[PDB]
């Protein structure tokens, strides 16, 4: 049934908390458990706008190289995409600018969000001051926490903007 | 299985809206590479090729059969090589590679892209081997000016797949020059933006594979010279792509840079600098950014390789005259939308000017100043809120005599600014003076300055939210930097800001974070209150708790996702404040812990307790060690989460929940008999976990140590179970070989003693009760006497020689006088006694070991 609707592939490594993100948008549940995803899960997330409902078909993909099931076949007609990071883990954070490549390998142009999640945590070692990945066009940064959903709506609001070319667009108590 | 039907497979693993249907077709195109790979490689090709096939199943055959060619794990990576080489026939390979070079040159570009990732992989694996030779010459072909222009587009973007791809080079061959096919698609004499888009990606793409090249000076002027020509191209696209090149070329073959910086480089980047286009601009002041880090990077090599051959030309340092008026020029390029959070050319530009001030400290004082005082007081905002950026810009990388002073003279205008009719100016001032408080704190004068700065905080915290969040942050720097002076001048104004923080943290919305902030700012204030500002403590706890109980009694049932999510952020911004308080503060919450432990209870008992469970917890298990027995009503309906957190035993939770059990013993002392039996039995079904995680198997053994201490003669029908778990213990040896598995069996051994010097402490007075097990504890005493990982710490020396005498004293009747004649006994005393290696604690408590080991062989 015709709606204004977009694919949102969601990349990153294992453990970097992109379920999780997910699982809450979608039910308002924190899940507290690693379970991996086995190759990718799909899940509508609806906003509504000042325009009416957004619909971001959330393809959740496996971080883990093991189950990666399709890899970038999955990216196949993506319009935005999310990629997330640990801001606890170093090594999640080197492995952006592959699942970046790999992004725009498969979707020349397309919004992409850069999150860096777990900022609850103490002491992270990805300080937000030394990301660059937003100084272009079509990219973006946020400091994010699943957990205590600072920064919950920002990566949508700004992907949704992007998509239907208005700036001044604005999730709306429905 | 035909072209159609594999077709078919592809499209319904990403197309069909039954995911079940996904998953089923995912899944059988799996087994079916590995059943029968030939055939799968084969049918890949075929419907890659295929007029028939939708777009999306086209593109999915050529990743798919690329991802079983190469793989971020290079185990897999060997793997798929040796299938590929192995199981797929010469033919088949041939036909393959044949449809994958037909795809490449699709009249669909998403085709040939695809087809030029499937090309890649296939190279990857063939050209170190010498297979494919013919492949070099086809991608040089296709470059060829005259050739068409998807041609010419998909080629040049195959041989940068292929080039960026290739093993940390060693393969590299004379026919086909790979870096004149590339650096002439990029030539001005090339038509279309699209091939020369593609040239100079994959000459970015390239740059680590074409070292050699780049290392014989024609084949690098030459380069250089299209590169730099592409920057001053019409087209936008094309003119980024080239200062894309420039950069990275910059990055990795800086030390040939010298020659064109001087030449033409240096002149063309300064007038690029002030293009009144943003986007060029941008991309300018990005490879300025890059030569600023190496510069910074190269320094660091250099101090810590002193007689490196490498040389800095130091080009950042030579351009201030020009790069830096241009970059503060930059600033005034604001975005007027106070909603737009974009990066945009005048953050490039701060962002830079910053790391200047690094890099060359000092030299970056004078253009940045004038332009300061030339700006701080112009009618025009982007002028005044270009200023404050600058100035905060260059509060680090100058020495801090220069930093001081300037903030001495900067600091009443800027202060002043925070009544500006700008938004955006205030809310840069608010930054600056953030940056002040972080980098130079000493700079503001207690008398002279900082009623000042916290006034314009205060202003700050009732102006527009962007603002507020700025001052919250900006306090937070002020009290963390001045809490440690020792005159401390801050609590002076603790009173007020808590004020103007509770008021910031009472808005009804989180608009810019500006709620979020003033929780956090609140956080600092509980953490680095002194006992002189207990009163203001109290008024943040008592603040938060009703804050805590308002959104407790907010109508569920109406809550939106959207609603409920806002709530739950704001009862995380709440917990981390009272769990501050009660770290900090325990004494300013127990007149009320009666309803904060109210409010602690009904956050557990909602279901989507899940988020906060373990803050709560924290904070529960902080206050209970405050309360000491005053935590005892609280108990009973605490436990099924204490027991529920003590099974968790692969969460943290768990070590904090045997600490709750460790401290409720010590402060019920004799009354925690009422729970022992409990308490026991729980804990010996944890130590018997096989899924326990590793540090609670010697967070167990001590806790028994205090239960036993605190407990007396009532842990004595434990005795005999406790005692058989640090035997068991005590035996085991370390898992394997390595430090790790070594410093873990010592953990283990370190808890044992725990165990056994609380058990011994707990049965002073029934020594009849301790004297079965005295061999036990001697055996234990002997591997700490021969393991000096364990004897060399002065801590468990002592201990153990405290074990020593402390069991001698408890038996004068000379039953256990035979285990202190041994030699190894007495030369344990003796090396405790003698070095500078113990303490005087330590040898003293070996003399007394010493008196009694004497007194038992008299006996
Ligand atoms: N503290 C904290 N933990 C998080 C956050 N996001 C996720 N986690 C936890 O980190 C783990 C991540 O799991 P998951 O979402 O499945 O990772 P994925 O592989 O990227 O999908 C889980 O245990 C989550 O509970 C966060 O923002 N803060
Ligand atoms: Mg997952």
């Amino acid at each position: 049934e015709p709606q204004v609707q977009f694919k949102l592939v969601l990349v990153g490594d294992g453990g970097t908390g992109k379920t999780t993100f997910v699982k809450r948008h979608l039910t308002g549940e924190f899940e507290k458990k690693y379970v991996a995803t086995l190759g990718v899960e799909v899940h509508p997330l609806v906003f509504h706008t000042n325009r009416g409902p957004i619909k971001f078909n959330v393809w959740d993909t496996a971080g883990q190289e093991k189950f990666g099931g399709l890899r970038d076949g999955y990216y196949i007609q993506a319009q935005c995409a999310i990629i997330m990071f640990d801001v606890t883990s170093r090594v999640t954070y080197k492995n952006v600018p592959n699942w970046h490549r790999d992004l725009v390998r498969v979707c020349e142009n397309i919004p992409i969000v850069l999150c860096g999640n777990k900022v609850d945590i103490k002491d992270r070692k990805v300080k937000a001051k030394s990301i660059v990945f937003h100084r272009k066009k079509n990219l973006q940064y946020y400091d994010i926490s699943a957990k205590s959903n600072y920064n919950f709506e920002k990566p949508f609001l700004w992907l949704a903007r992007k998509l239907i070319g208005d700036p001044n667009l604005e999730f709306v108590a429905m | 299985m035909s072209t159609a039907e594999f077709a078919q497979l592809l499209e319904n693993s990403i197309l069909s809206p039954d995911q079940n249907i996904r998953l089923t077709s995912e899944t059988q195109l799996k087994k079916l590479s590995n059943d029968n790979f030939l055939q799968f490689a084969g049918l890949s090709s075929q419907v890659l090729i295929d007029e028939n096939t939708k777009l999306e199943g086209r593109i999915l055959a050529a990743l798919t059969l690329k991802n079983e060619l190469v793989s971020k794990d290079s185990v897999k990576t060997q793997q798929f090589a040796q299938r590929w080489i192995t199981q797929v026939s010469p033919e088949a390979k041939n036909q393959i590679k044949t449809n994958a070079l037909t795809a490449l040159v699709s009249i669909e570009p998403r085709i040939a892209n695809a087809a030029a990732q499937l090309i890649a992989a296939i190279a990857d694996i063939e050209l170190p081997h010498g297979a494919w030779p013919e492949l070099m010459k086809i991608m040089v072909d296709n470059t060829g000016a005259e050739q068409p222009e998807n041609v010419k587009r998909a080629s040049l973007l195959a041989l940068g797949y292929m080039c960026e791809s290739a093993d940390p080079q060693s393969q590299v061959s004379s026919s086909n020059n790979i870096l004149i096919a590339i650096v002439q698609g990029a030539q001005s004499t090339e038509t279309s933006k699209a091939v020369r888009l593609a040239a100079l990606n994959a000459l970015a793409d390239s740059l680590i594979f074409i070292k050699n090249n780049m290392e014989r000076e024609g084949e690098r002027n030459y380069l250089m010279q299209v590169v730099c020509e592409a920057t001053q191209a019409e087209d936008i696209e094309v003119q980024a792509a080239a200062f894309g090149c420039l950069c990275k070329i910059m990055s990795k073959y800086y030390t040939f840079m010298k020659p064109y910086m001087e030449q033409a480089l240096y002149a063309l980047t300064i007038a690029t600098m002030k293009s009144p286009n943003d986007k060029v601009a941008s991309m300018t002041v990005e490879f300025w950014s890059t030569i600023c880090e190496e510069e910074i990077d190269i320094a660091y090599e250099l101090a810590q390789f002193p007689q490196s051959p490498l040389q800095s030309y130091n080009f950042a340092l030579s351009s201030i005259k020009d790069v830096v008026p241009n970059l503060l020029n930059l600033l005034t390029r604001q975005n007027e939308d106070p909603e737009d959070d974009d990066w945009n050319v005048s953050m490039s530009a701060g962002a830079c000017l910053q790391l200047f001030a690094q890099n060359c400290g000092n030299h970056i004082l004078e253009p940045v100043l004038e332009f300061v005082e030339q700006n701080i007081t112009a009618d025009n905002w982007r002028n005044r809120e270009a200023a404050v950026m600058a100035f905060g810009s260059i509060m680090d990388g100058p020495d801090k005599v220069q930093r001081t002073y300037y903030v001495h003279q900067a600091l009443p205008s800027i202060l002043n600014l925070m009544n500006d009719q700008s938004l955006q100016v205030k809310e840069t001032t608010a930054w600056c003076i953030g940056r002040i408080a972080d980098s130079v704190a000493e700079s503001i004068d207690p008398q002279q300055h900082l009623p000042g700065v916290v006034q314009a905080c205060l202003i700050g915290l009732q102006d527009h939210p962007k603002v507020a969040t700025n001052c919250s942050w900006t306090i937070i720097n002020l009290v963390e930097q001045l809490a440690e002076a020792t005159p401390s001048p801050i609590y002076n104004f603790y009173p007020a800001l808590v004020d103007g923080l509770i008021g910031a943290a009472n808005r009804i919305d989180n608009e810019f974070n500006a709620r979020a902030s003033a929780f956090s700012a609140l956080t600092t204030m509980v953490e680095y209150a002194t006992d002189t500002v207990a009163e203001t403590s109290a008024s943040i706890s008592t603040f938060v708790m009703d804050k805590l109980g308002q959104t407790m009694s907010v109508d569920e049932n109406q809550l939106t996702l959207e609603d409920a999510q806002s709530l739950q952020e704001l009862q995380s911004n709440i917990l981390t404040v009272l769990a501050a308080v009660i770290r900090k503060s325990p004494s300013s919450v127990e007149p009320v812990a009666d309803m904060l432990m109210g409010l602690f209870f009904r956050l557990l008992e909602k279901k989507d307790s899940a988020f906060i469970e373990d803050d709560v917890f924290y904070a529960i298990s902080a206050l209970a060690a405050s309360l000491g027995k005053g935590f005892e009503k609280y108990l009973e309906t605490f436990s099924p989460y204490l027991l529920k957190a003590l099974n968790q035993v692969d969460s943290p939770v768990s070590i904090t929940a045997v600490g709750f059990i460790a401290d409720i013993s010590n402060s019920l002392e004799e009354d925690f008999r009422r729970y022992s039996d409990a308490m026991m039995n729980v804990l010996a079904q944890m130590i018997s976990n096989p899924n326990a995680r590793r540090e609670l198997k010697p967070a167990v053994l001590s806790v028994f140590g205090d239960i036993a201490s605190n407990i007396g003669a009532d842990f004595i029908p434990y005795l005999n179970d406790i005692m058989a778990l640090c035997v068991a213990a005590q035996n085991t040896k370390p898992e394997n070989g390595t430090l790790e598995a070594l410093d873990y069996q010592i953990k283990v051994l370190e808890a044992v003693l725990d165990a056994y010097v609380g058990i011994v402490a707990g049965l002073h007075d029934k020594p009849e009760a301790l004297f079965p097990y005295v061999g036990t504890i001697f055996q234990f005493i002997a591997q700490v006497a021969e393991d000096p990982q364990l004897y060399s710490e002065d801590a468990t020396s002592r201990a153990a020689v405290g074990l020593i005498g402390d069991i001698a004293a408890m038996f004068p009747d000379g039953s256990i006088k035979q285990f202190y004649g041994q030699d190894w006994v007495i030369d344990y005393i003796k090396r405790t006694r003698s070095g500078q290696l113990f303490s005087q604690a330590t040898k003293d408590t070996a003399r007394w070991a010493r008196e009694q080991q004497k007194r038992q062989l008299s006996l």
